[PDB]
């Protein structure tokens, strides 16, 4: 049992996938000139308690702008168009020792996703919703909104083999914490933190949840995201 | 000046040449390369990724996420059995494994296999997971798989056993089966029926030859 | 067929530039030679994009981002007279594009091209890495214009110019139709970010919509 | 003799590229070249050079000398205001700079502006030259310009104040927007209404990339 | 578009060389191969100078002195036979040149000629710097003749010769219309005294007449 | 660059050379070579080996 602290939010933890075996840094020019918060946004930001129960499909969060309300995080988002950060995260589940199912909690840089009935595109308001997650579906479904049957994710790849990027499994029978960092992966220095989604938190049920008519009829999945080495650009003149 | 001669061979186009492409924007220099996470130098540092193969791929039971779980929780009958070969097998072609080695027509190596036990924390049983040789016949029997190759795998202690099956190639092969050596034995409180998921990735090394376009894209 | 010994050892064949370093075939066009002086059928287009053909579409999709020298070979053919004389004239993604056969775009000291004649060697033209960013993007999730307008998946980085081609000679006095067959070819090709291969059919050349496909081919039972 | 053969792009003209030219009068020997004052090596030494901005290019006044002068001398409206990016925007296209920038099509870099005030010298007051980041939005008060980025210039010690506007590329851009922070303060002799003028360059060092054809010739 | 980080430091591109020396179509004739024996039809001529296209001769104005090598590879067509084989014969600035296509001009052996017959690679003729004085002059606020004469603005010294192309076939059975397109590139270049870019429009190819053209685009206020 | 000039015997083909073909699969690495037993280096290592004569080869 670690607690971790970091700045004002100090969080309880019980092995950690570095994305791509690289720590996140910062990027190194008096043309253009960074600037490092540091002060802030690096503390923690529990999002909201997700309940998982026996038919929940799935869930998916989109960042860096799902905490485009979370603080200083959120607030230089507003001020500053370029940006980059780490995005330390950990997933509880706190279930309990007579609960069983397991988790694949994955990270996905540029999960660019499909329309449900194609020929036509989404109103930009359904791939994020800030704060509160999209689910899947365990099925087909139809309407401008995105392909979010479960096997074919997102993006109309196999939903087994999305073991490819940053993941850990979550088993409730020997584990239920995971923490992933993901160092900016992106083709250019830093870009707009509103326009482009660097990556996709999903978290997919692979065995579902199971239980006896006594215990509790859910699980609440515990979200945790620290921006780390987040920097921006300069404001003042040279 | 210098006296030359055009061999058979001049003139043509043949795809497959690795000649110096005149440049058309000789004065324009690219922009510098800057250092992306993640790097892929071989495609089969792909295939070493272990990934949830579709075991339960029923015939109404694949374009759900049921495909992937195998449910454990009769004694007479194996638990699952399946062809151990990447290419034309309906378990494994679809794996990254499985799909990377769709993209060559000569490749041989070993396949590893991990088995999640994903049921309670409670729960306690007994699987025999036994292996043929490509040769050999499947075994019928409890017993008979367990004269074999096999691994008595308790629950109760580790909830992830670990194969390496060799001798997987082409240019008629092995068999994972699995038993109930014993039933899962559980509390009052935690459930009966639980759940096992599979992995399937490069053991060692693999190797892989000729490159061709694969079937799957129409 | 029967099952060999397959010994070997080796993974010279399964590196990326031995994977996605092969010229294929993406384009071919029609473009005629004379009639029809304000016609859109005297030249070819093809702005160029990996997203032609599924085969190769598949294979850039491996791999979230990629850097690589394109060098593209025509192979140009004829049928219906004079020697004939061609112009392959390739338009960086800051360029003016011709609107008809005789425009003035055609002569753009910045949009270098080649004059290719009939009966010799095929056109090579080659293309550095063209790109602002510092790789090729094959998938991007976010929106071209600020505050979630239209265009959902397409940015500007992953532009690669076009490839304007017409006939040089000025009429003829029976009608000639040329047909090109434009090879592309990744070359000095760095890939990072793997990604999982391709599931679902396609559906357009510009999206990434799809239909939900199954897993894997099913079987009758667990055990069979 | 030699065994050659030809690559495909042999026998083609490529528009660029760079093969020694036959000369066509090897006999001829040029004239020796003197030295000529004011060699040019780069182009990049042309946008350095200061020139001066017609702000004042209203509707009536860019045929006359009037498009070059700030008219200074109502305190809740800015004196002048424009996009700080000399590609696409009609006071900074015409510039030494941004004109030099329209043969191109990525470049970055940053500018510098000189703000040379042309009144009397006896003429006295405060101008506060604020500056917005590309992606905020302009001040619409005084009070919303003093808070951000500005330099209260002091007119009657300096007569000229010099910026260095960073982060400026294409490949929502800034401003520089300008404030009465006091009125013109004037002796009874000299004149109440004066002329600032401004000018434009590269300020360290300037990075551009692709070559086009200019839009402004037709 | 969007704005990206355009990150990287370079001026390679910048450099008078690499801004320069680029080629560019400038000049397009007709030619006929038999009929009107004393005809100006059966021949080509374009005088070499740098005013021929508004966009080429921007780019040499913003330099006053500027010396380099010239290197142009003709582009030649053929409508409507045997194998045609064409002259393109450079006359220096002191050289005779042809009233007629059978003049006895053609045969001078100080006038430099390639002889390039139909299909081959294109023709390739390169000069070096003709010129008396140290440099070409881009612009020559004096008068040719002294005591200010006639002809204003036109030096002897920016003279680079002119350039005759012919078929050297001397008949055909039927009409044979060739068409040439001169590719001009300067090479090996230097350039002295920079100078501000033009603004007005461009009138006539041998001055600087222009009508007043307004500074830049009007907007509304100068405050918006 | 270089000027050269064709000689006779250019953009022929002579049936009986010895020039480098190029190669159409050049990604492609062959099969190792294992040892095979009994190699044939030279053709008069056949002639060597004795064999029978059909001596008494009459009509029947």
């Amino acid at each position: 049992v670690r607690s971790m602290t970091l700045g004002n939010s100090t969080i309880t933890t019980q092995n950690v996938v570095v994305g791509y075996g690289e720590w996140p840094s910062y990027l190194s020019t008096a043309e253009d000139q960074p600037t490092q918060p540091d002060v802030a946004t690096c503390r923690f930001y529990t999002l909201e308690s997700v309940q998982w129960e026996k038919t929940s499909p799935g869930w998916w969060w989109k960042f860096p702008e799902a905490l485009k309300n979370m603080g200083l995080f959120g607030q230089n988002m507003h001020y500053h168009y370029l940006g980059r950060a780490g995005y330390t995260i950990h997933v509880q589940c706190n279930a309990s020792k007579f609960h069983q199912g397991c988790l694949l909690v994955v990270c996905v840089p540029e999960a660019e996703m499909g329309c449900a009935d194609t020929d036509t595109t989404f109103p930009a308001t359904e791939l994020t919703t800030e704060d509160t997650p999209h689910v899947f579906t365990s099925d087909s479904i139809t309407g401008k909104k995105v392909q979010a049957a479960v096997c074919n994710a997102g993006m109309g790849v196999g939903v087994g083999n999305l073991t490819i990027f940053p993941h850990q499994w979550i088993n409730l029978r020997t584990n239920n914490s995971a923490t992933i960092v993901i160092p900016y992966i992106n083709s250019v220095p830093m870009d707009n933190m509103f326009r482009h989604y660097n990556f996709t938190l999903m978290i997919i049920p692979f065995a579902p949840l199971n239980f006896t008519d006594g215990a509790t009829a859910y699980v609440p999945i515990t979200v945790t995201i620290a921006p780390m080495y987040a920097e921006y650009n300069g404001l003042r003149l040279a | 000046g210098v006296p030359v001669l055009n061999t058979p061979g001049s003139n043509q186009f043949l795809t497959s040449d690795d000649y110096q492409s005149p440049s058309a924007m000789p004065q324009f220099d690219e922009t510098p390369e800057m250092h992306i996470p993640g790097e892929v130098r071989n495609l089969m540092e792909i295939a070493e990724v272990d990934s949830v193969v579709p075991v339960n791929n029923v015939t109404g039971k694949t374009k759900s996420m049921d495909a992937y779980q195998i449910p454990v929780g009769d004694k007479t009958k194996p638990i699952f059995s399946f062809q151990m070969d990447p290419g034309y097998s309906s378990v494994l072609k679809r794996t990254l494994l499985g799909e990377m080695l769709n993209y060559y027509a000569h490749w041989s190596g070993s396949v590893k296999l991990t088995f999640l036990f994903c049921g309670s924390a409670m729960a306690t049983g007994k699987l025999l997971i036994s292996y043929s040789p490509p040769g050999a016949s499947v075994p019928t029997s409890r017993k008979d798989a367990m004269l074999g190759t096999h691994i008595v795998w308790d629950i109760g202690l580790q909830s992830s056993c670990v194969l390496c099956v060799p001798w997987i190639s082409q240019s008629s092969a092995g068999y994972i089966t699995c038993w109930y050596q014993t039933n899962i034995v559980v509390p009052p409180g935690a459930p009966t029926s639980c759940d096992v998921l599979c992995f399937a990735s490069a053991c060692n090394d693999f190797s892989v030859r000729l490159l061709r376009d694969t079937p799957f894209m129409a | 067929q029967t099952r060999h010994v397959v010994n070997f050892h080796s993974r010279s064949e399964s590196t990326i530039e031995n994977f996605m370093g092969r010229a294929a075939c993406v384009f071919m066009d029609q473009y005629k030679i004379n009639g029809e002086e304000t016609s859109t059928d005297r030249f070819a287009v093809w702005t160029i994009n990996i997203r032609e053909m599924a085969q190769l579409r598949r294979k850039c999709e491996m791999f979230t981002y990629m850097r690589f020298d394109i060098e593209m070979t025509m192979v140009i053919t004829s049928c219906q007279m004079p020697v004939l004389t061609h112009q392959i004239m390739y338009v960086p993604p800051g360029g003016p594009i011709p609107a008809k056969v005789d425009g003035y775009e055609w002569q753009t000291s910045t949009n270098p091209s080649v004059f290719w004649t009939e009966g010799n060697a095929p056109p090579r033209i080659s293309i550095p890495f063209i790109s602002v960013g510092n790789a090729y993007s094959s998938f991007y999730d976010g929106w071209s214009h600020f505050t979630q307008d239209g265009t959902y998946g397409y940015t500007t980085l992953n532009a690669m110019g076009k490839l304007y081609i017409r006939h040089v000679n000025r009429s003829s006095p029976h009608q000639i139709t040329s047909t090109i067959r434009v090879y592309f070819k990744p070359k000095h090709i760095k890939a990072w970010v793997p990604r999982p291969p391709r599931l679902c059919p396609y559906i357009n050349k510009r999206d990434v919509n799809f239909v939900v496909t199954e897993i894997t081919d099913s079987r009758t039972s667990i055990t069979d």
